[PDB]
């Protein structure tokens, strides 16, 4: 095999444990966006790097976006920094990955209908709603998504090796139901 | 008084009372109409357990046990009154069909086309 | 979701713009109700059916009808491009067979036939003309 | 005399049941505490004896703190002539 | 430097004149110190900021489309007057 | 209705300095001006929807999105607005409100 799921989102929440003022927040700061009548949060993003904060009005933030567990980690605290620039006293608490989103690829055609016919207590292949395939991992917990060229999309995961351990016992499942 | 029955009596039940309305009752009330044109016939068919629906020769459906029968149409018109102001072919029922009758094939048959049918003249 | 498990279990072939063509079912709503009622009979222990009733849509002839079914079962085997839903695979298997003969129908009739785009099944047919070697049969 | 349609069946016999071509067819489809207390006590001033469904209506604004507000510096009468009406 | 916009501030030193006509009879100070106002804000007719109304603005990753409508925008010290804009700038 | 971003213009800025030059030099009563203002908003409102036409194009770096009480705010910066003539804009403030 040799091959390492590259990590598409890190997804991390942050509790600052404060209030603020939407409508005076947005009317002094800069790169922000906000709307009442459509999802009453605002939406921090900054530039490097390049995540999304989701600044609720009870402490209430996620950051989403980044690849690494620091970039998600060091961008929260840019995001800390900001609301404290205001002229609130926001703190950089509640630290915890949501999610780690990964995707890779085999370099051969994989036979899907033979794996959702013998593997049909996790696979859920529909063939006219969604093309790809839909596996799920009892141990870990790992949502995968197959497609037949060879997209190995992966999801569920907190730690950078529950995407590895399931990439290990999977490949030679996918290398039983390859074509050419 | 099998055809007869076909090639009128069926245009004078739909064509009695074709229309139906409904009094909807709002406040600035409406009206909606319902009606029926001409009534239409088919030929004698069969529709399959898969959804087939083609012809149809009564000594398969000797063998069979189905209905030599036909289905029927109907022209329907919708309409709409806001209080009189105004602003489509339904199957119905798979009608039995007599032999040798007009909306039957084998009215149409000579000697050797029976023969060829495996039917007695 | 149980009419659907009626479709598979009875060996018939309905699809889910069939039953969205009777009740509003929203879909999204739908499949994932229809997922949990499976894991319920898996808690509690195939796209040539649907040729044939399309054919009888069209009113084509039997050797006409197995034209198509030689063309789907041979389109699996000789894979590229893969799935892409099987039921535009199964409609250009259609237009390809009577592009064998001269039935007066075109992409235009089809189109609102089985409700479909006409734009789709040319783009099939780009890569059909190109596997038209492996698919005569007589 | 009766028409009868003659082609091949199912082409006409496709549009009885399913078809997938749906519709194609019109015929029948289908705030702050003290801020609102002083629209409220506004609201009082035009009408008193009014029930909270226009009143849902003509405000349209926090229906929660709308419904504090009304039990608040008001007594909503429950039956009789103003019923379902603050007092 | 605009033929249109001279044309344009043409008609709306001529509408406002005309319209407080009736008020200036109302209040009844003059109706030559309407025509001190026409000649005082012509006088005057003789930073880069764009003033309109936006219609639909649209975002995909970090490239923005934004859909404008009807404004007057002033860059450079020159003048311009629009009916349609698209914005299709880009956030690093 | 008549929202007041036009009175921030150069025109906006010069019929607001004509009107408040006969009203502290002058005798001009007050509450007077505020009409002519408010049928500043009225008649530029129906001359820039009908009497334009003139379509722009700006393509550059944005810096900030601002949104408060249906108010887009934007700052581009090094933009190019296309007349219809491409104007090279180092920053150009974008102000924009809910047209509905």
């Amino acid at each position: 095999s040799g091959i390492v799921p590259t990590l598409q989102n890190i997804v991390a929440t942050v509790t600052l444990g404060c209030r603020l003022d939407l409508k005076t927040v947005a009317l002094h700061a800069r790169n922000a966006e906000y709307n009442p009548k459509r999802f009453a949060a605002v939406i921090m993003r900054i530039r490097e790097p390049k995540t999304t904060a989701l600044i609720f009005a009870s402490g209430k933030m996620v950051v989403t976006g980044a690849k690494s567990e620091d970039d998600s980690k060091l961008a929260s605290r840019k995001y800390a920094r900001i609301i404290q620039k205001i002229g609130f006293a926001a703190k950089f608490t509640d630290f915890k990955i949501q999610n780690i989103v990964g995707s890779c690829d085999v370099k051969f055609p994989i036979r899907l209908e033979g794996l959702a016919f013998s593997h049909g207590t996790f696979s859920s292949y529909e063939p006219e709603l969604f093309p790809g395939l839909i596996y799920r991992m009892v141990k870990p917990k790992i949502v995968l998504l197959i497609f037949v060229s060879g997209k190995i999309v992966l999801t569920g995961a907190k730690q950078r090796e529950e995407i590895y351990q399931a990439f290990e016992a999977i490949y030679p499942v996918l290398s039983e139901f390859r074509k050419m | 008084s099998f055809n007869q029955f076909v090639d009128y009596t069926l245009q004078d039940i739909i064509c009695e009372d074709s229309t139906l309305i409904l009094e909807q009752l709002a406040q600035i009330s409406r009206k909606y109409e319902i009606s029926f044109g001409k009534i239409y016939v088919t030929k004698p068919m069969v529709n399959e357990s898969d959804g087939v629906t083609h012809a149809l020769y009564p000594q398969e459906a000797r063998l069979r046990n189905l209905t030599y029968s036909s289905g029927l149409f109907v022209d329907v018109k919708k309409r709409t009154y806001e209080l009189k102001y105004e602003l489509g072919k339904v199957f119905i029922g798979r009608l039995p069909i007599m032999l040798r009758s007009k909306n039957c094939y084998l009215s149409e048959a000579t000697e050797s086309d029976l023969y060829k049918l495996k039917e007695c003249p | 979701a149980s009419i659907l498990i009626g479709c598979r279990r009875a060996e018939v072939a309905r699809t889910f713009k069939e039953i969205q063509s009777l009740i509003h079912v929203k879909t999204k709503e739908f499949g994932k109700t229809l997922n949990i009622m499976k894991n319920i009979l898996r808690g509690k222990s195939q796209n040539l059916t649907y040729i044939p009733r399309f054919c009888s849509h069209l009113g084509l002839p039997m050797q006409v009808t197995t034209s198509a079914e030689y063309t789907a079962k041979k389109c699996k085997e000789i894979k590229e491009i893969a799935g892409k839903s099987p039921i535009t695979i199964a409609v250009v298997s259609i237009y390809l067979n009577i592009l064998l003969f001269q039935i007066p129908i075109t992409a235009a009739k089809v189109g609102q036939t089985l409700q479909v785009t006409e734009g789709t099944i040319k783009s099939g047919y780009k890569i059909l003309y190109e596997h038209r070697d492996k698919l005569v049969d007589p | 005399r009766i028409t009868t349609l003659d082609e091949t069946v199912g082409v006409t016999m496709s549009h009885t049941g399913m078809s997938m071509r749906s519709d194609n067819s019109n015929f029948l489809k289908v705030m702050p505490k003290k801020e609102i207390l002083d629209y409220l006590f506004k609201l009082f001033d035009e009408y008193d004896y009014w029930s909270l469904k226009g009143l849902k209506e003509r405000t349209r604004q926090p229906e929660a703190h709308l419904k504090e507000c009304l039990d608040k510096v008001a007594t909503l009468v429950k039956k009789g002539p103003y019923a379902f009406k603050y007092t | 430097s605009n033929a249109e916009a001279s044309r344009v501030y043409e008609i709306i030193v001529e509408s406002v004149v005309n319209e407080v006509r009736e008020d200036f009879e109302n209040a009844g100070i003059d109706e030559q110190t309407l025509q001190d106002l026409k000649n005082i804000w012509q006088k005057k007719l003789t930073e880069n900021l764009m003033l309109c109304l936006y219609d639909k603005v649209t975002r995909t990753k970090a490239r923005w489309k934004c859909s404008l409508k009807d404004g007057v925008v002033t860059i450079n010290r020159n003048d311009y007057t629009f009916q349609k804009a698209q914005v299709e700038a880009e956030w690093v | 209705g008549y929202y007041e971003l036009y009175r921030r213009s150069t025109i906006g800025n010069s019929l607001v300095d004509a009107l408040d030059t006969l009203i502290s030099d002058g005798r001009i009563e007050a509450s007077l001006a505020m009409r002519v203002l408010e049928t500043f908003d009225k008649v530029v409102a129906e001359t820039l929807k009908d009497n334009t036409q003139s379509k722009l194009t700006v393509k550059g770096n944005l810096d900030t999105y601002g949104f408060c009480d249906d108010v887009w705010t934007f700052i581009v910066k090094n933009c190019q607005v296309t007349v219809e003539s491409v104007i090279s804009v180092d920053k150009l403030r974008i102000v924009a409100c809910n047209s509905k």
